[PDB]
C-alpha cells in the first residue's frame, strides 16, 4: 500500500538511523554509571578540603 | 582424539 | 608493613582518590557522546514527520 | 475432541483428552541446513524441525527455540506448532479446541503472546493455559502436594494446594538435563572423547540416558570405581566406535545435588525442596511432605529416589516423615494430566471462546485462565 | 637451577628460570627419510629432530608428534626431549628440575605419561605440570584477566579472576594455526598454486606469518579488492618462483570470527569470548573486560586487536569499557611466565618429589599439579 | 600448475 500511493514513506530506515543506534543503548544503566561519578567526586571535595 | 577428531 | 600496615590510616582514602581519577580520565569523554546521541535521538524523533 | 499439546525445551507431546499416551513425541528443535545444495530437483526444505530433523541432524544447524524456559524466538516456535498439527497429528484445529501448558513465575509477555498467534494463525475455537508442575500431580492422583518439577530448560518446585499455585513459594533453580549435557561432555574429555557440535549434543543425551545413574554414597562410589572395573560400560557411537566410561556414570548426576561442581552458588534441589516448603505454613506443612512428587525426564535417572529421600530426611526434622512419590509414568504425567483435565465435564465453565475474546482482547488471559 | 620446557603444538621452546629469553629456538618435529640411503660417506641418522629437520625438510617426511595439544606419538616425543636436554640445552636433567605446560582440557592419559617419562627416562630431581594459558597472564603482569591463548592445536579462552583459574568457564576451541594453513592453502588453489605434501606445508606456513593479516571489515574490504591493485604483494619461493597474492591475505584470518568458512559450527574467537564472560559471576565481568589479553603465535596478525576490539564492542553492552592488550613480545608470553613461576621462592614447596612419586606412581599429577 | 606440479 505504502509503495503504491505513498512515495513520501517509501524508505523511513536511512531518516531515522540514530533510532537505531539508541536502541542498543541501555538508558537506566547510563544514569547510573555517570550519576555515581558525581557522587564520588563530591566525596573526594569533602574528602581532600576537609 | 579417540572418540572425536584426528588426535 | 611499611606500606599497609603502616598508612592504613589515609590509605584507602589515598587509593579512593586515584580509582576516581583514572575513571574520570577515561569514562567521561564516551559519557558525553553517549548523552548527546540519545538528546539527538529523542529530538530526532519527535521532529520527524514521516513517522 | 480437545488437543492437548505439550510445548517444551526438549520434548514436544501432542495428543488427545483421553487418551493414556501422547500421541506425537517428537524434539522441539529447528534446523537449517548450512551448506548450499548441489542436487537439484529434490524440492528440499528451507527449515527442518522434529523427527525428520533429527533424522539429518548432521547437515543441520539445530536450533532450541525456547532455552530456559523463555521463548527466545517466536517465529519457529510457530513452525513446530504448524507440524505439530497439520503434519504429525494431521488434525484441523478449526474444529477442535486446543490445550497448551505454561510455566511457573511467566513472565506476563509470554502469555498474550501466544494468545495472541494461536486465535489468528490458527484460529482454534476454544483454549485454556494451565501450569505444567499443576498437571503433575493431577496425573497423580492428588491435588495438594509439592512438585520436584525438572526438565531440559529449568527446574521449579510447586508447592501446589486444592490445585492453586502459590506465587511466592515458588523457587527457580537453573540445574536442567542441558546442564548436566553439557557438564557431561566437559567431563567426557578426560577420557579422550571430544564432542563439541550441537549435532553431536544429542549423542552424549543418548549416553547419559542410557548409562548414567544415581549413587546412593558419591564417596564411596569414586573408591570403588578407582578400584575395580566393574562400573565401566561400553556405549556404541553410530560411526561404528566404541567407548568406555569408568567413574562419569555417577558423576554427571551427583551435579544435580552438588552445583559447586557445576560452579552455582544455589545448591542442590534436595535443600531447594526443603527451601521451599519453608515458606509454606507451618499447618499446612505436614501435607507437603508425605505427598512429594518427581517430574519430568531429568528425574528418570536410576536409584535417584532413594538417594534425594535420604538426604532430606537429614535435612528434614527427625519427628517428620517423608514419602517420595514416583510414579514410572511421571516422563509424561505432565501431558497425560492436561489430558485428564481437559475430559472433564465443568472444564468447559473456564473455556475461553474466540467470541469472547473478540470483545476481550489479548488481555483477557490474565484474567479469565489466570 | 630449575629448567623451563614448554611444549608446542609446531613450536617448542626451553630455557633456563629467571632468564628473559628462551635459550633453544626450534620447531617440534620429527621426519624420516622415505628414499633409501645411497651414500655411506656421512651419518645419514636414522632421524632427525627439530632445526635439523628443516635444512633437509626435501627429502624427509616431516610428522607432528603433538596435535591438538595432545601426544599422539609418545615414541617420537623423548626424542625431541632428549634433543633438547643434551644437543641444544646440553645439560644433564638429573641435576635440575624441570616444569612442563599443558592445554587446559587436556585427556588424563596426555598429562600422566609425561610424569611417567620424566621420573622413569630422565630421572628428573623435582617436576611441574601448569597450564599453558594461565602463565601467560603472569608475563602481563597481572592476576585478574582473561587469556586469548592461540598457538597451532588450541585455541582456549580462561578467565583468571585470582591466582587460580575458574576451570568452569574454560572454553576451548580446536581452531589454529594450523587449521588456517590448511584453510589457504586449498583457497591457494584458486590462484593456480598446488602445495599438498608436508614439507612445502612450511613453506605454507611461512606465506602466512608475513603476509597475511586482519582486515576491519571482511565485507568493505572484499569490495575493495574487487577493484584489483594497491593489494596484492609479491612472495618468492624457495624454489626461485614469485607468486602474487590478492584477496586471501586477510580471507583466511577473517576465517577466527566466522568458523563457517572451515565447516565447523562453532562460534568465532570473537564470540567465545563473550560466552567464557557470560559463564563467570557479575562483579567479576567489570574487571575482566578491561583486562583482556592475547597471546600464542596465532595473534600475531596486524590488526587483530582492532577488529577484535570491534567485534567485542557489539556484542558487549555499552557501559563496561573493553580494553584489549597486545605486548609486543606476546609470542613468548608463555614461557617468560614460567621463568618468573620457577623463580619464585615459593614454588619450591609446589615441586613433586621423586620419592612421592614412586609413593603414588603417576596417578600423583591429578592431584598434586593443576 | 604455475607454482607446484606441472599443470
Ligand atoms: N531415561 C532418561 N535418563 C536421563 N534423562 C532423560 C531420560 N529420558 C529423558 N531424559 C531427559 O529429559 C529431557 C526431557 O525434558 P522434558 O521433560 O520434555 O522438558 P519439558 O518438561 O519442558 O517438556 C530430555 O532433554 C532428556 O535429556
Ligand atoms: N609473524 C607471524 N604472523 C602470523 N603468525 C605467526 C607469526 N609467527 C608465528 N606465527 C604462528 O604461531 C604459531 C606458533 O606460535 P606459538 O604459540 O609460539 O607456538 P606453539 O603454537 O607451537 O605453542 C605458528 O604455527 C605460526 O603459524
Ligand atoms: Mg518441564
Ligand atoms: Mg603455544
Amino acid at each position: 500500500t505504502i509503495r503504491k500511493h505513498f512515495p513520501q514513506f517509501d524508505n523511513f530506515s536511512p531518516e531515522l538511523s540514530t533510532v537505531t543506534e539508541a536502541a542498543k543503548l541501555n538508558i537506566e544503566a547510563i544514569e547510573q554509571e555517570c550519576s555515581e561519578l558525581i557522587r564520588g567526586c563530591q566525596n573526594l571535595q569533602i574528602d581532600c578540603d576537609s | 582424539w579417540x572418540a572425536x577428531c584426528p588426535a | 608493613v611499611r606500606l599497609i600496615v603502616d598508612l592504613g590510616g589515609y590509605w584507602n582514602q589515598r587509593m579512593n582518590a586515584l580509582k576516581v581519577k583514572n575513571i574520570i580520565e577515561t569514562n567521561y569523554e564516551n559519557l558525553v557522546r553517549q548523552t548527546k546521541l540519545i538528546g539527538r535521538a529523542a529530538l530526532e524523533l519527535r521532529d520527524s514527520k514521516v513517522f | 475432541a480437545a488437543l492437548v499439546v505439550d510445548n517444551g525445551s526438549g520434548m514436544c507431546k501432542a495428543g488427545f483428552a483421553g487418551d493414556d499416551a501422547p500421541r506425537a513425541v517428537f524434539p522441539s528443535i529447528v534446523g537449517r541446513p548450512r551448506h548450499q545444495g548441489v542436487m537439484v530437483g529434490m524440492g528440499q526444505k528451507d527449515s527442518y524441525v522434529g523427527d525428520e530433523a533429527q533424522s539429518k541432524r548432521g547437515i543441520l544447524t539445530l536450533k532450541y527455540p525456547i532455552e530456559h524456559g523463555i521463548v527466545t524466538n517466536w517465529d519457529d516456535m510457530e513452525k513446530i506448532w504448524h507440524h505439530t498439527f497439520y503434519n504429525e497429528l494431521r488434525v484441523a484445529p478449526e474444529e477442535h479446541p486446543v490445550l497448551l501448558t505454561e510455566a511457573p513465575l511467566n513472565p506476563k509477555a509470554n502469555r498474550e503472546k501466544m494468545t495472541q498467534i494461536m486465535f489468528e494463525t490458527f484460529n482454534t475455537p476454544a483454549m485454556y493455559v494451565a501450569i505444567q508442575a499443576v498437571l503433575s500431580l493431577y496425573a497423580s492422583g492428588r491435588t495438594t502436594g509439592i512438585v520436584m518439577d525438572s526438565g531440559d530448560g529449568v527446574t521449579h518446585t510447586v508447592p501446589i494446594y486444592e490445585g492453586y499455585a502459590l506465587p511466592h513459594a515458588i523457587l527457580r533453580l537453573d540445574l536442567a538435563g542441558r546442564d548436566l549435557t553439557d557438564y557431561l561432555m566437559k567431563i567426557l574429555t578426560e577420557r579422550g572423547y571430544s564432542f563439541t557440535t550441537t549435532a553431536e549434543r544429542e549423542i552424549v543425551r543418548d549416553i547419559k540416558e542410557k548409562l548414567c545413574y544415581v549413587a546412593l554414597d558419591f564417596e564411596q562410589e569414586m573408591a570403588t570405581a578407582a578400584s575395580s572395573s566393574s562400573l565401566e560400560k561400553s556405549y556404541e557411537l553410530p560411526d561404528g566406535q566404541v567407548i568406555t566410561i569408568g567413574n562419569e556414570r555417577f558423576r554427571c548426576p551427583e551435579a544435580l545435588f552438588q552445583p559447586s561442581f557445576l560452579g552455582m552458588e544455589s545448591a542442590g534441589i534436595h535443600e531447594t525442596t526443603f527451601n521451599s516448603i519453608m515458606k509454606c505454613d507451618v499447618d499446612i506443612r505436614k501435607d507437603l511432605y508425605a505427598n512429594t512428587v518427581l517430574s519430568g525426564g531429568t528425574t528418570m535417572y536410576p536409584g535417584i529416589a532413594d538417594r534425594m529421600q535420604k538426604e532430606i530426611t537429614a535435612l528434614a526434622p527427625s519427628t517428620m516423615k517423608i514419602k517420595i512419590i514416583a510414579p514410572p509414568e511421571r516422563k509424561y504425567s505432565v501431558w497425560i494430566g492436561g489430558s485428564i483435565l481437559a475430559s472433564l465435564s465443568t472444564f468447559q465453565q473456564m473455556w475461553i471462546s474466540k467470541q469472547e475474546y473478540d470483545e476481550s482482547g489479548p488481555s483477557i488471559v490474565h484474567r479469565k485462565c489466570f
